[PDB]
């Protein structure tokens, strides 16, 4: 249900993290 | 009436952790590149002329 | 049970060691240097790990090998100050867990506290190992110092002294050695500090008033996770304040000088840490007398127990005890401080007294003051 | 006898946001989460530096 | 240059001036037999001390 | 037994926490090294490294750097055919080897000055104080003519020739070359060569401090946010007694 | 013969008892013994009143020295009022003690 | 064992508490500390400092005496006789 949305601002803080972070 | 800065930010951002922790990448970022700007700046101000990043005219391209 | 995390893997639940545990409420700041203890051994090991990886265990290299640790490898100058004042912390930690041992009577804990000596001289063998790695003039001299103090033993000593060393001198073998024993040491360390956890698990932390606080505790996690971390950022603040802005100033010994073998320290001593121990040394005129209460000093601390005297666990309701407690403390700052004094007179008439007075201070003088509070109290 | 019980006084504790005897809190508090978390907010993305 | 200026000024101080004294009768108060054991070092550190303490102070902002 | 004058506690331009190396001193400081010391006196952990730590460019110190190497070359370390070019190679050993070196100086080793000024107690202050402490022996006193007197040296002699005099150099520059003047010079590049990462280190530290100041008032706060509750909390005990 | 010496002794304990500051939390001296195995059953034999008693004094005293305040001056104990409450508890616990180690000679 | 519902038995004490957020995590910041700052360390002063003020002395003392000593080449026996 709500798992689309927050897998979706979950998915989003890894990527900006591997791309800042990394 | 308005919400106070905080409730505003609060209600954007903070309610879902998701968010809250999207926003404390992005802000790991920004943060990180206006400390080190600041920070170095000051430091450098400090030794003005001490350090070769002053001095590397003397010997540049003639 | 279903789904509660914890108690589903039973691995899982052995860690709830840290959340769910009951915590006295009250219970002063001198209760985070375990837990900063446990930070430092933990920095140590990942810094060491990281050193070790550039490091080379051989005469000719050793000096070099450090120095270029802290030249051409990168970040390898932080690492390795930070690695070296870590020992420093590491060592101020450990003294400020034990003076609360003593003073708020937490070595009631007899089975906690016995694991508590074998862990503090644990690290004391690793911090004398560590320091020769480098093998600068200091280093190469205070191992010699040390390791030959041993051979006071009679019958064996000698042959003894040969063993450890692998040679008639500190050469190779000795520093390889030292390397090895470095490195294996603090990990069995960990074996042990979690033993010690262990058995603290099954009787809690005892207190400033120095009375149960069953009927007052409180959940670990929310509390004390919270002052953990600010402690521990407080630790590192100390740590980098020391590392970034005055590298060697604790270090003592400034000998950056490759060890020639027959030069002149000057006055050779043990860091800071061990200088009381070198002081308690000095003060007797004979060699085997002085280690053996050179070894007293340090393990005085397994007979703590058998020496108290009060019905009061605690000390913070007992005057004279507590002034007692300080003088000793000072009396052990005033040892650290013959510790770097050249052998003289003065240094040695003051030494002298400061030795009886450390161990009148543990053995004779706080049991009586023991006896006279609980008399006055009509206990 | 369990009504003779009275809760302290928290004035000196609470603060101004939520300290009208008489008023709702619902419309204060909101910000008042908000301030805490932004505490948590700073301190976590700084020590992520 | 520089250094050979300052370092006179810093003698000329009244406690320069005033334990110099020690150093002046030391360098001339020596017996016949010169007792070896004599040797005059003691009285001019002193002198030295205080010399270099004020040189330092004054002497740097004379360099570049 | 003999006191030693080493108190010294010299004035400088990175005694502050902030305070950082000038490296004009460096580069000065350098040429002195190289003219009046490089004949005695090493520098192993050395390279030909100033390039950003000096000002000197990677043209400059390459140039600087080969010519080095074509005089006093390879040839000295065993690569028979070596000359100009190389960058990796390290200061010139002013000797084959050690016990050669005291021959030279009559059975006196002249310490490698890499970390002069971090290994014998009292840093750069120290060294500056020695250079340019040379002062008239005490009256009554015997001097063998190596054993020149110092009056900071601990067993009060040193086998030292003029370090450094007035007028020894010239700097392309036109930096007045005093005695002093070039002390101050001379120990700086020492300060580095002892520790390369003065600068970095302290420029951490500002980021550090600025850091912690943000942390330590922050984490606090977390701190009295959770504890409130117990802080705050008030009792009553009522017996039915 | 103690008239003038064991009449005196009164004013270094009264000094000591308001010198050690368990005086001052609220706290009697019986609350602050050390909790061991003779102590503890003593303490399994006092009435209710008495042991409850005990349990909310160290409640109110670890509460201050988690907070770090004193009480206050109006509210702490009096040396002349020294219940010695868990003493005669205490004591047969010891006595009921040394009788089974003494029975158990030979 | 569970360790948190059989430490002790507590009758009859209730406790009163609130919420982080209605609250403040510093009330009198510094009108409270500065007593209570003042009233524990002037009990502790008496019992703490004088031992830290002795070592004190005895620095002093101890290495006043050592520079004599040592500096004091003739202290030991004069120069002139
Ligand atoms: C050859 C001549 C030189 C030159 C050009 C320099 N030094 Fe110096 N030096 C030399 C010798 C033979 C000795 C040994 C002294 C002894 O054993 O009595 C020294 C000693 C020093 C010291 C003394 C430190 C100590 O041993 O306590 C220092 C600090 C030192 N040398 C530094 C130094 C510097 C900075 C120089 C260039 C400006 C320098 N020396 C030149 C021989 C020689
Ligand atoms: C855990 C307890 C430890 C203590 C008290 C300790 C302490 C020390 C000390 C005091 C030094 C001397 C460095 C100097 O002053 O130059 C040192 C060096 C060293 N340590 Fe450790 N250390 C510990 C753990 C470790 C571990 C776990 C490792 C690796 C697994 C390690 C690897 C090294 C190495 C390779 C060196 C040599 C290079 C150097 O001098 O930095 N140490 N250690
Ligand atoms: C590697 C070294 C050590 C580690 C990692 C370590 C770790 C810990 C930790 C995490 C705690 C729980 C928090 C606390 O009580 O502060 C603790 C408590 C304790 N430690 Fe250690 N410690 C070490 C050394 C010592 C030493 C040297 C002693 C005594 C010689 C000692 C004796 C005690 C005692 C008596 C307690 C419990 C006191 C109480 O809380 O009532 N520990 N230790």
């Amino acid at each position: 249900r709500n798992w689309v949305p927050t897998a979706q601002l979950w998915g989003a803080v890894g990527a900006v993290g591997l791309v800042s972070a990394t | 009436v308005a919400p106070t800065l905080t409730a505003r930010l609060y209600s954007l951002l903070f309610r879902r952790t998701s968010t809250f922790a999207l926003t404390i990448v992005v802000g790991a970022l920004f943060f990180e590149r206006a400390f080190d700007q600041g920070a170095d700046a000051i430091y450098e101000h400090i030794n003005e002329g001490k350090l070769w990043k002053h001095i590397k005219h003397k010997y540049e391209n003639k | 049970m279903t789904n509660i995390r914890k108690s589903h893997p039973l691995m899982k639940i052995v860690n709830n060691a840290f959340i769910d545990l009951p915590a006295p409420s009250n219970i002063s700041s001198w209760w985070n240097f375990g837990s900063l203890l446990g930070i430092c051994l933990i920095l140590q090991i990942l810094t060491g790990l990281f050193l070790a990886m550039h490091y080379t265990s051989d005469t000719t290299t050793a000096f070099s090998s450090v120095t270029h640790i802290c030249r051409d490898v990168n970040y390898g100058w932080i690492i390795r100050y930070m690695h070296a004042n870590g020992a420093s912390m590491f060592f101020i930690c450990l003294y400020m867990h034990v003076g609360r041992g003593l003073y708020y009577g937490s070595y009631t804990f007899l089975e906690t506290w016995n694991i508590g000596v074998i862990l503090l001289l644990t690290v004391m063998a690793t911090a004398f190992m560590g320091y020769v790695l480098p093998w600068g003039q200091m280093s190469f001299w205070g191992a010699t110092v040390i390791t030959n103090l041993l051979s006071a033993i009679p019958y064996i000593g000698t042959n003894l002294v040969e063993w450890i060393w692998g040679g008639f001198s500190v050469d190779k073998a000795t520093l390889t050695r030292f390397f090895a024993f470095h490195f294996i040491l603090p990990f069995i360390i960990m074996a042990i500090a979690m033993v010690h956890l262990l058995f603290l698990h099954e009787t809690g932390s005892n207190n400033p008033t120095g009375i149960s606080s069953d009927v007052d505790k409180i959940p670990f996690h929310p509390y004390y996770t919270i002052k953990d971390i600010l402690g521990a950022l407080l630790l590192i603040l100390a740590l980098m304040l020391l590392v970034l802005f005055a590298p060697d100033l604790l270090g003592d010994p400034d000998n950056y000088t490759p060890a020639n073998p027959l030069n002149t320290p000057p006055h050779i001593k043990p860091e800071w840490y061990f200088l009381f121990a070198y002081a308690i040394l000095r003060s007797i005129p004979n060699k085997l007398g002085g280690v053996l209460a050179l070894a007293f000093s340090i393990l005085i601390l397994a007979l703590i127990p058998l020496l108290h005297t009060s019905k009061q666990r605690s000390m913070m309701f007992r005057p004279l005890s507590q002034c007692l407690f300080w003088a000793l403390v000072a009396d052990l700052l005033t040892l650290t401080w013959i510790g770097g004094q050249p052998v003289e007179h003065p240094y040695i008439t003051i030494g002298q007294l400061a030795s009886v007075l450390y161990f009148l201070l543990i053995l004779v003088l706080m049991p009586t003051a023991g006896t006279i509070e609980n008399k006055l109290l009509k206990w | 006898s369990h009504t003779d019980i009275k809760v302290p006084d928290f004035s000196d504790y609470r603060r101004p946001e939520v300290l009208d005897s008489t008023k709702s809190s619902k419309e204060s508090s909101e910000a008042r989460k908000g301030f805490s978390y932004l505490v948590t907010a700073t301190t976590t993305v700084g020590v992520a530096y | 240059d520089p250094l050979t200026t300052v370092r006179e000024q810093c003698e000329q101080l009244e406690k320069c001036v005033k334990a110099r004294e020690r150093l002046e009768l030391c360098d001339e108060r020596v017996s016949s037999r010169s007792q070896t054991e004599e040797d005059c070092t003691e009285e001019l550190l002193d002198f030295l001390h205080a010399r270099d303490h004020c040189v330092a102070h004054k002497l740097f902002n004379s360099l570049k | 037994s003999d006191l030693e004058l080493h108190p010294p506690s010299y004035p400088w331009s990175h005694r502050g926490l902030l305070s950082s190396l000038d490296h004009t001193s460096i580069r000065r400081g350098f040429q002195v090294y190289k003219q009046v010391c490089s004949s005695c006196h090493s520098m192993d952990y050395v390279a030909y490294r100033h390039l950003v730590g000096v000002c000197y460019t990677e043209d400059e110190a390459k140039a600087l750097a080969e010519e080095v190497e074509v005089q006093d070359g390879p040839n000295e370390d065993g690569e028979m055919f070596m000359r100009p070019g190389k960058l990796s190679d390290y200061f010139p050993k002013p000797y084959p080897n050690p016990e050669a070196a005291r021959a030279a100086n009559n059975g006196a080793l002249p310490p490698d000055l890499s970390y002069i000024v971090r290994a014998r107690h009292g840093g750069e202050d120290y060294v500056f104080s020695l250079l340019t402490g040379y002062c008239e022996p005490p009256t009554g006193v015997s001097l063998r003519e190596g054993l020149y007197f110092n009056p900071y040296f601990p067993g009060q002699a040193i086998g030292m020739a003029p370090p450094i005099y007035n007028e020894v150099l010239e700097f392309d520059d036109g930096t007045p070359a005093t005695m002093s003047q070039v002390a101050k010079d001379v120990c700086t590049f020492l300060r580095w060569a002892a520790e390369p990462e003065h600068d970095h280190r302290k420029r951490m530290g500002l980021k550090m401090l600025l850091m912690m100041g943000l942390l330590l008032p922050l984490v606090y706060a977390m701190k009295r946010h959770k504890w409130s509750v117990l802080k705050s909390r008030k009792l009553a005990y009522r017996p039915p007694k | 013969a103690v008239s003038a010496s064991s009449r005196w002794l009164e004013g270094i304990r009264k000094w000591y008892y308001n010198a050690a500051g368990f005086n001052k939390l609220g706290l009697m001296r019986d609350d602050t013994i050390h909790e061991n195995d003779d102590v503890k059953e003593a303490i399994r034999r006092l009435p209710e009143n008495l042991y409850d008693d005990r349990v909310f004094r160290i409640k109110r005293a670890l509460d201050l020295s988690m907070r770090q305040q004193i009480l206050p001056k109006e509210q702490w104990t009096k040396y002349e009022e020294d219940k010695s409450y868990l003493e005669p508890y205490l004591k047969e616990v010891i006595r009921e003690r040394k009788e089974r180690e003494e029975w158990a000679k030979k | 064992g569970r360790q948190f519902g059989h430490l002790t038995r507590v009758r009859h004490v209730i406790t009163y508490s609130l919420s982080p957020f209605e609250q403040r995590a510093f009330p009198h910041y510094f009108s409270k500390g500065i007593p209570n700052v003042l009233r524990r360390t002037r009990a502790c002063i008496l019992r703490v400092a004088p031992p830290f003020v002795a070592f004190y002395l005895v620095y002093t003392w101890g290495t006043q005496e050592f520079e004599k000593s040592k500096r004091k080449n003739p202290a030991a026996y004069e120069n002139d006789r």
